[PDB]
């Protein structure tokens, strides 16, 4: 489960209902044929997470009730197992959301990095909370759990959905206080690329810290891996 | 070593069943029934013997066959008699003598228990043996990895692999 | 009990036994132990009190 | 949603195949193992405990990174150096969780003298986990982690048992009632019995990786709960009288 | 053999068990009854309650004996402190969020949770925060749902995956929020979608129609038969009173297992409705009230009245052994030979019982790893004997089908449609005949709206043809198979029910009776009940033939008596009587035998007893009750002896292999006296 699905039935919608129409790009029904090819055919029902997935690009970010029924018809199962795994993922949306969804981690190692002072900076700016989106459809505010980016938490993942499964993009931001977060908004709002990873370093190499959640102060140590990669080498294998 | 319900009074109701002098008694048929002092007529109905079977409501075994020997579980019933209702209340009028008396007192360990009640008694009986349960499994799901075999779809085959 | 609802260490019901003992037919009945162990002086008697109240189990 | 075992993957796996389910860093160190000797591999850390690991160090610590090292290195060695020692200096660390999420966490007694190794932190009643490092300092809260580790893990479980998918509920609201004070003595005793009551009786592990964190926190820090406990009558109280 | 009966030890109990095996099993071998909530025989291994964990030694932790298998040697322990203190917290661990609803609950009484709660679980709760509240789903009219008391015990999903083959329900959700149920508003199309209240171990799935009605320990149960079919499931009846309340399958792994048709599962309710309690003579008036004297004189009269050739007797679909044999003994001491059936084929030659029933036995058939089917839809003519043949399905067993394709639930071959598919798979023309040729036990089974064409001898005789070519009749198996719909067919075909050969001349030139008596007949055709005869009209609801009829006489219902059936398989069966008489009304073979003293010759017998005694000296087997006899099988010397009646009326290639049942909820009057059934029609209509 996540925000803004608060039902795991459906619920009618002149939006979203029995008559909702969807059909397959040539070029997404291409890619899905492709993955398809990954599994072998009497096995043709372990390849519906993926299908689902590009699926929710190519609708614009969210899974209609007509999607899950073609997705179905493509993998020849019940709708019920679709259904099913549309509700038991998290990044799978039934319901429709703003152009790009923004994602925090809520997890305790990001919580101790002034997690909570980027949801109030988010709060404040955008001027909406989690589970709701603005008035211009543009920003989806949601939380998540763990990223696996915890050396540079606080971090935030955005998905962009104005570019469609080819212009997909999932871009991770890291070490943000509240004016680097505010900043790539502004950012992508005017139409920029903001940079993506850390906001003060390059990797998880050692670097300084955000101090309180509102300060980054960099720290001199001592680093690993700083000389000359090593040569290829291989070991006697016989006796 | 002998551990069946061993922790109970009923190993001391199982002894003094099996006394000496009293485990030898024996009545003719119609005999006990004239000892009764009830009207006649009572013998001349006819009676089921049997076990009820388990409710579909509910997994439960304990009043089954399964502890045959750990309760008596043989019960005798007649023939249902003429009921009406109360013209004033509407509640349910009858005049059976029998209507009860065998669904909430005669119980019996074996089969045999009620017919020698039965034959003392000169109740004529029925004998209905009850079916069977099956412990056996199917072959499909016979085992919690059956669920996962591979004969759910066939043996996977190679030939969407890159390079065919 | 508020908290801890175990109830399993206070099934006192479903715990009681009956065994049925051997064959009590080759003992060997010593009354001299019996009678031994009774007083022969206006001293030395025992009485077993009267109990107080019957077992309340700390309630 | 995970099977039971029996049956194994290796006996029945994907598809009823045989199938062994790897790690990455496993499986990625391996030729470097093959080409440069499992000689070589065991040069380093203790006995049953041989070769080096990837550390990842989070938390308020001075320079968070994700390191190699040599096993069964101290804490405060791994810390010290490599990440810069803690926010504040040393004497300022409350308590770390050395294994990720799932394993008990540590105090600054059992932290500082203790090694980053799989024999030394179970023995510890703690795991080795991840190998990943948590760090909280004195002005933390350290009910509000467990409670947000908690949160986590009952958003995560999947539900197709019994004890975990109800008790994952009740434990979140045992510990945001913990977080308040709005709750009593024997219910810490309470809360070890019913983390008892989930320990090992589920299909799958996650309920004993919710049910440790807890588990740990009461054994080190019985004396903040009770503290946090008494302290809401100072809030809470004044009102009933 | 390589002991195929491994040894265990339960609590230090030496007991012996089949291989693969589990401790579940085991302890059941043991005469131990653990608890258990999501388990069940009939389904596969869910494993997700946790209530089966026992102690095991060298095992740390709790095993799950619902799927834990047994391994030689294992040490077994039920009673140890930490088995308790699992069971009670696992029991606490279900309370936590369950409502408290038991008192508006209607599985209180008969509740699984409630009774495990009270033995293995504790007294009292130290869960003080909110529930989960969840909402109600709609799955159609027969079923109610209270998803809030839903245990997530996973049985209706496994059921109706496996059992019904639909596998419309699901879990939705995950953890806390789990959900059961359909993601859309799907009304459910399953035949057997009754059995789901009663797998269902709580009363979050509760049976609509008998919802908030009375409580479990209020009813009688009285152990009964289906007679809404040919299978003639065992089922119990459970009533307050005079009344019925609901019915309920029972255990027979020989017939129905434990498994009832919907049909058979909410048509009691007709019994409330167009009762017939009093005789009725028309009058110039019309139809009025009259004495049971009265009305049995009119009888007589209109039937002395009459010519001997000029009286037709007709047997319902509900109408008992007793009553049948009754009746025709009455007309054929009068010198009346006109005899009919409402089941059909009334005419159809009955002198062997292989021929007309299933030889290779409902259980037997299981045996069978190849199955035909020719002509018939088991689905709609037996759905639990369709559930059957799905089970078989499910391990390897193929199915090959001779008819008009319909949705079976599961995959299958269509050979052809018409006879003359038929001899073409007989001819060689067709593979599935080498795979007939190649099935070990392979098995053919042929439904009775094949035995209503016209043209029955040609098809029995090409059937026979194929039998012959693979093989399906050789030695230590019978695959051939005739099953029916109705259960008066088959006690009517042996106890020689037949119409004279007069009677059948008498209808070739078109001979027309003035005296027709129904023994509970509503589904005649026009042609044997000519208008402007005297019909005289037995049975016990108001109906078409009861509103065309002169004098009637209120017989008694299933319910209310004791009434011999034999299933097609040829297994005695017999009713029960739950309730008593419903108005004046009367035994039926008593009626006739007071008609037939009246009229002016007595019946030789006087007691139910006596008439049961005259079955037998009619045809052996009635005397054993529930019970199989093993047929004899004259192998083609009958098809040879009836080769004239193939000669005459030659075989139709055309006409398809049709199942003359059309509307599946209303078969009989009963059926189509039940408000349940108008609902779930009305259901199936509105969808569209
Ligand atoms: S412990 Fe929790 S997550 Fe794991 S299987 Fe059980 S319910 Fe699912
Ligand atoms: S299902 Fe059983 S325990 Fe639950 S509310 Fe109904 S009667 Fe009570
Ligand atoms: S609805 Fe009933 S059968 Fe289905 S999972 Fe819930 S308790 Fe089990
Ligand atoms: S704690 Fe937030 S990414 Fe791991
Ligand atoms: S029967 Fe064992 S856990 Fe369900």
């Amino acid at each position: 489960t996540n925000s803004t699905d608060i039902f795991n039935i459906h619920k009618d919608t002149p939006e979203n209902n029995a008559a909702t129409s969807f059909e397959f790009s040539e070029a997404t029904l291409k890619v899905v044929n492709d993955i398809i090819a990954r599994y072998p055919p009497n096995y043709k029902q372990s390849a519906i997470i993926p299908v689902l997935d590009v699926t929710q690009q190519e609708n614009g970010g969210w899974l209609s009730l007509a999607a899950m029924n073609r997705v179905a018809k493509l993998l020849d199962m019940a709708p019920i197992r679709v259904y099913e795994v549309a509700t038991f993922y998290t990044m799978f949306n039934r319901t429709k959301i703003g152009k790009y969804h923004v994602q925090i981690c809520g997890t305790t190692p990001c919580r101790l990095q002034g997690s909570q002072k980027i949801e109030e900076a988010i709060t404040k700016h955008l001027g909406i909370g989690i589970g709701q989106t603005t008035q211009d459809g543009l920003f989806t505010l949601g939380e998540m759990e763990c990223m696996g980016a915890c050396v540079n938490a606080p971090m935030v993942a955005i998905a962009d959905y104005t570019k469609g499964v080819s212009g997909f993009e999932y871009i991770y931001y890291e070490d943000l206080t509240p004016k680097d977060i505010v900043n790539i908004l502004d950012t992508i709002k005017k139409g920029g690329k903001p940079k993506p990873g850390s906001q003060y370093r390059l990797k998880a190499e050692p670097a300084g810290a955000v101090h309180g959640g509102e300060k980054w102060v960099p720290k001199d140590g001592e680093t690993t891996l700083t000389g000359a990669p090593r040569a290829p080498y291989c070991r006697d294998l016989n006796a | 070593e002998f551990a069946t319900a061993s922790a109970d009074y009923s190993i001391a109701m199982k002894k003094a069943a099996e006394i000496t002098g009293a485990a030898e008694s024996a009545m003719g048929p119609k005999e006990g029934g004239f000892t009764a002092g009830v009207p006649l007529d009572t013998f001349t109905r006819k009676a089921r013997i049997y076990a009820p079977a388990r409710t579909a409501s509910q997994s439960g075994l304990a009043r089954t066959v399964d502890f045959a020997t750990t309760t008596p579980a043989w019960k005798i019933e007649f023939e249902p008699t003429a009921k009406w209702q109360n013209p004033l209340m509407g509640w349910t009028s009858s005049a059976d003598p029998l209507e009860n008396v065998g669904r909430s007192a005669l119980v019996f360990y074996t089969k045999e228990e009620a017919m020698r009640f039965c034959e003392k008694l000169g109740w004529e009986y029925e004998v209905t043996e009850p079916n069977k349960r099956r412990t056996q499994r199917t072959k499909r799901y016979m085992q919690y990895g059956d669920n996962f075999g591979t004969k759910r779809a066939g043996v996977p085959d190679l030939s969407t692999l890159p390079s065919n | 009990l508020v908290y801890d609802i175990k109830y399993f260490v206070r099934d006192y019901r479903r715990n009681n036994k009956y065994t049925a003992r051997t064959v009590d037919a080759k003992t060997t009945f010593d009354f001299d132990k019996l009678y031994a162990g009774m007083p022969t002086k206006p001293e030395q008697v025992k009485n077993v009190t009267r109990p107080l109240i019957m077992p309340t189990r700390g309630y | 949603k995970p099977r039971l075992k029996p049956p194994f993957p290796a006996g029945v796996g994907l598809y009823g195949c045989p199938t062994t389910v790897t790690n990455v860093e496993t499986v990625a160190v391996s030729p470097t193992i093959l080409r440069r000797g499992p000689e070589w591999f065991s040069s380093f850390g203790r006995k049953n405990n041989a070769g080096t690991k990837l550390f990842c160090i989070s938390g308020h610590v001075n320079r968070p990174v994700t390191v190699e090292e040599e096993m069964s290195i101290p804490l405060k060695e791994l810390i010290e150096r490599h990440a810069g020692g803690v926010r504040g200096g040393w004497d300022n660390l409350l308590a770390i969780i050395p294994g990720g999420s799932s394993v008990p966490l540590l105090p600054k007694k059992i932290c500082d003298g203790v090694l980053m190794d799989f024999d030394a932190l179970k023995e510890a009643q703690s795991g080795l986990g991840t190998a990943a490092v948590i760090v909280m300092d004195k002005s933390t809260d350290v009910i509000d982690a467990i409670a947000r580790l908690s949160y986590f893990y009952k958003h995560e479980s999947c539900g197709q048992c019994t004890p975990c998918r109800e008790g994952t509920g009740w434990l979140y609201d045992i510990m945001t009632r913990m977080k308040k004070g709005d709750a009593r003595l024997e219910e810490i005793d309470m809360l070890w019995e019913i983390t008892k009551q989930i320990e090992g009786h589920t299909i799958c592990a996650l309920g004993d990786a919710a049910a440790w964190p807890v588990q740990g926190l009461i054994r080190h820090f019985r004396g903040e709960m009770e503290e946090r406990i008494k302290s809401a009558g100072g809030k809470k109280k004044l009102a009933a009288t | 053999p390589p002991s195929d009966h491994l040894e265990v030890f339960v609590n230090e109990q030496p007991v012996k068990i089949p291989k693969g095996s589990s401790v579940l099993q085991a302890c059941d071998a043991a005469g131990i009854d653990i608890p258990r909530f999501c388990y069940h025989q009939r389904l596969s291994i869910a494993g997700n309650c946790r209530m089966c964990l026992v102690e095991v030694e060298k095992v740390p932790k709790p095993v799950a004996s619902c799927a834990m298998p047994a391994g030689p040697g294992m040490k077994i322990k039920t009673e140890t402190p930490m088995v308790k203190k699992a069971r009670e917290g696992v029991m606490e661990f279900l309370l936590i969020n369950h409502p408290l609803d038991c008192p508006i609950c209607d599985q209180g009484g008969e509740c699984d949770l409630q009774d495990q709660a009270m033995i293995f679980g504790s007294d009292r709760s130290r869960f003080v925060e909110a529930k989960r509240a969840v909402e109600d789903k709609n799955l159609g009219p027969l079923v109610k749902t209270v998803m809030t008391r839903c245990i997530q015990c996973t049985r209706c999903v496994r059921f109706a995956s496996e059992v019904a083959g639909t596998a419309e329900l699901g879990v939705t959700g995950r953890g806390r929020d789990s959900e059961i149920g359909t993601y859309v508003e799907k009304l459910m199309g399953s035949e057997l979608s009754g059995n789901v209240v009663d797998l269902c171990p709580v009363g979050a799935l509760t049976s609509k129609p008998y919802a908030f009605t009375a409580r479990s320990w209020e009813l009688k149960g009285t152990e009964s038969i289906d007679v809404s079919d040919g299978l003639g499931a065992n089922i119990r009846v459970d009533a307050r009173g005079t009344e019925v309340m609901r019915i309920l399958p029972r255990l027979n792994e020989a017939v129905n297992e434990e498994w009832l048709s919907d049909k058979g599962r909410y048509q009691y309710d007709g019994l409330k409705h167009q009762r017939l309690d009093k005789p009725m003579v028309k009058g110039p008036k019309g139809l009025q009230v009259a004495t049971w004297q009265d009305a049995l004189g009119a009888a007589a009269a209109a039937l002395t009245s009459a010519a001997p050739g000029e009286v037709r007797g007709i047997a319902g679909k509900l109408a008992d052994a007793e009553s049948m044999v009754a009746l025709m003994d009455l007309l054929r001491g009068l010198g009346a030979g006109d005899l009919a059936h409402e089941g059909g084929f009334s005419d159809m030659p009955a002198d062997v019982r292989s021929t007309y029933t299933a030889n290779t036995t409902v259980q037997g058939l299981e045996q069978s790893d190849l199955v035909l089917l020719v002509g018939t839809n088991p689905r709609w003519e037996s759905p639990v004997f369709n559930a059957r043949l799905r089970k078989m399905f499910l391990d390897g067993t193929q199915v090959g089908l001779v008819g008009a394709p319909v949705d079976l639930t599961y995959k299958y071959e269509h050979v052809g449609s018409d006879p003359a598919a038929l001899a073409a798979l007989a001819a060689g023309q067709h593979p599935f005949l080498e795979r007939l040729k190649k099935a070990a036990r392979p098995a053919v089974v042929v439904g009775p709206g094949v035995l209503r064409r016209a043209d029955r001898e040609a098809v029995m005789k090409a059937v026979h043809e194929l039998c012959g070519k693979a093989g399906v009749v050789k030695e230590g198996w019978n695959g051939f198979n005739v099953i029916h719909d109705t259960a008066s067919r088959v006690a009517a075909l042996d106890m020689g029910f037949g119409p004279s050969a007069a009677a059948r001349a008498r209808r070739a030139q078109g001979a027309q009776p003035k005296v027709v008596y129904l023994l509970g007949s509503d589904d005649y055709s026009e042609e044997d009940v000519p208008e402007g005869a005297f019909v005289i009209y037995q049975g016990h609801h108001g109906d078409r033939g009861a509103s065309r009829a002169n004098v009637v006489l209120p017989g008694a219902a299933y319910t209310e008596k004791s009434g011999l059936y034999v299933n097609f398989e040829g297994r005695v069966q017999q009713t029960r009587a739950a309730v008593p008489l419903v108005g004046d009304a009367r035994e039926d073979w008593a009626i006739l035998r007071a008609l037939s003293e009246v009229v002016g010759k007595r019946l030789p017998y006087d007691s139910h007893a006596a008439v049961r005694a005259r079955l037998a000296g009619i045809a052996p087997h009635f005397a054993n009750i529930d019970a199989v006899q093993t047929p004899v099988w004259l192998n083609g010397e009958y098809v040879k002896g009836v080769e004239a009646l193939a000669k005459a009326a030659p075989l139709q290639p055309s006409a398809p292999l049709t199942s003359t049942i059309s509307n599946f909820y209303m078969t009989d009057a009963i059926s189509r006296a039940s408000r349940t059934m108008a609902k779930c029609i009305q259901a199936r209509q509105q969808t569209k």
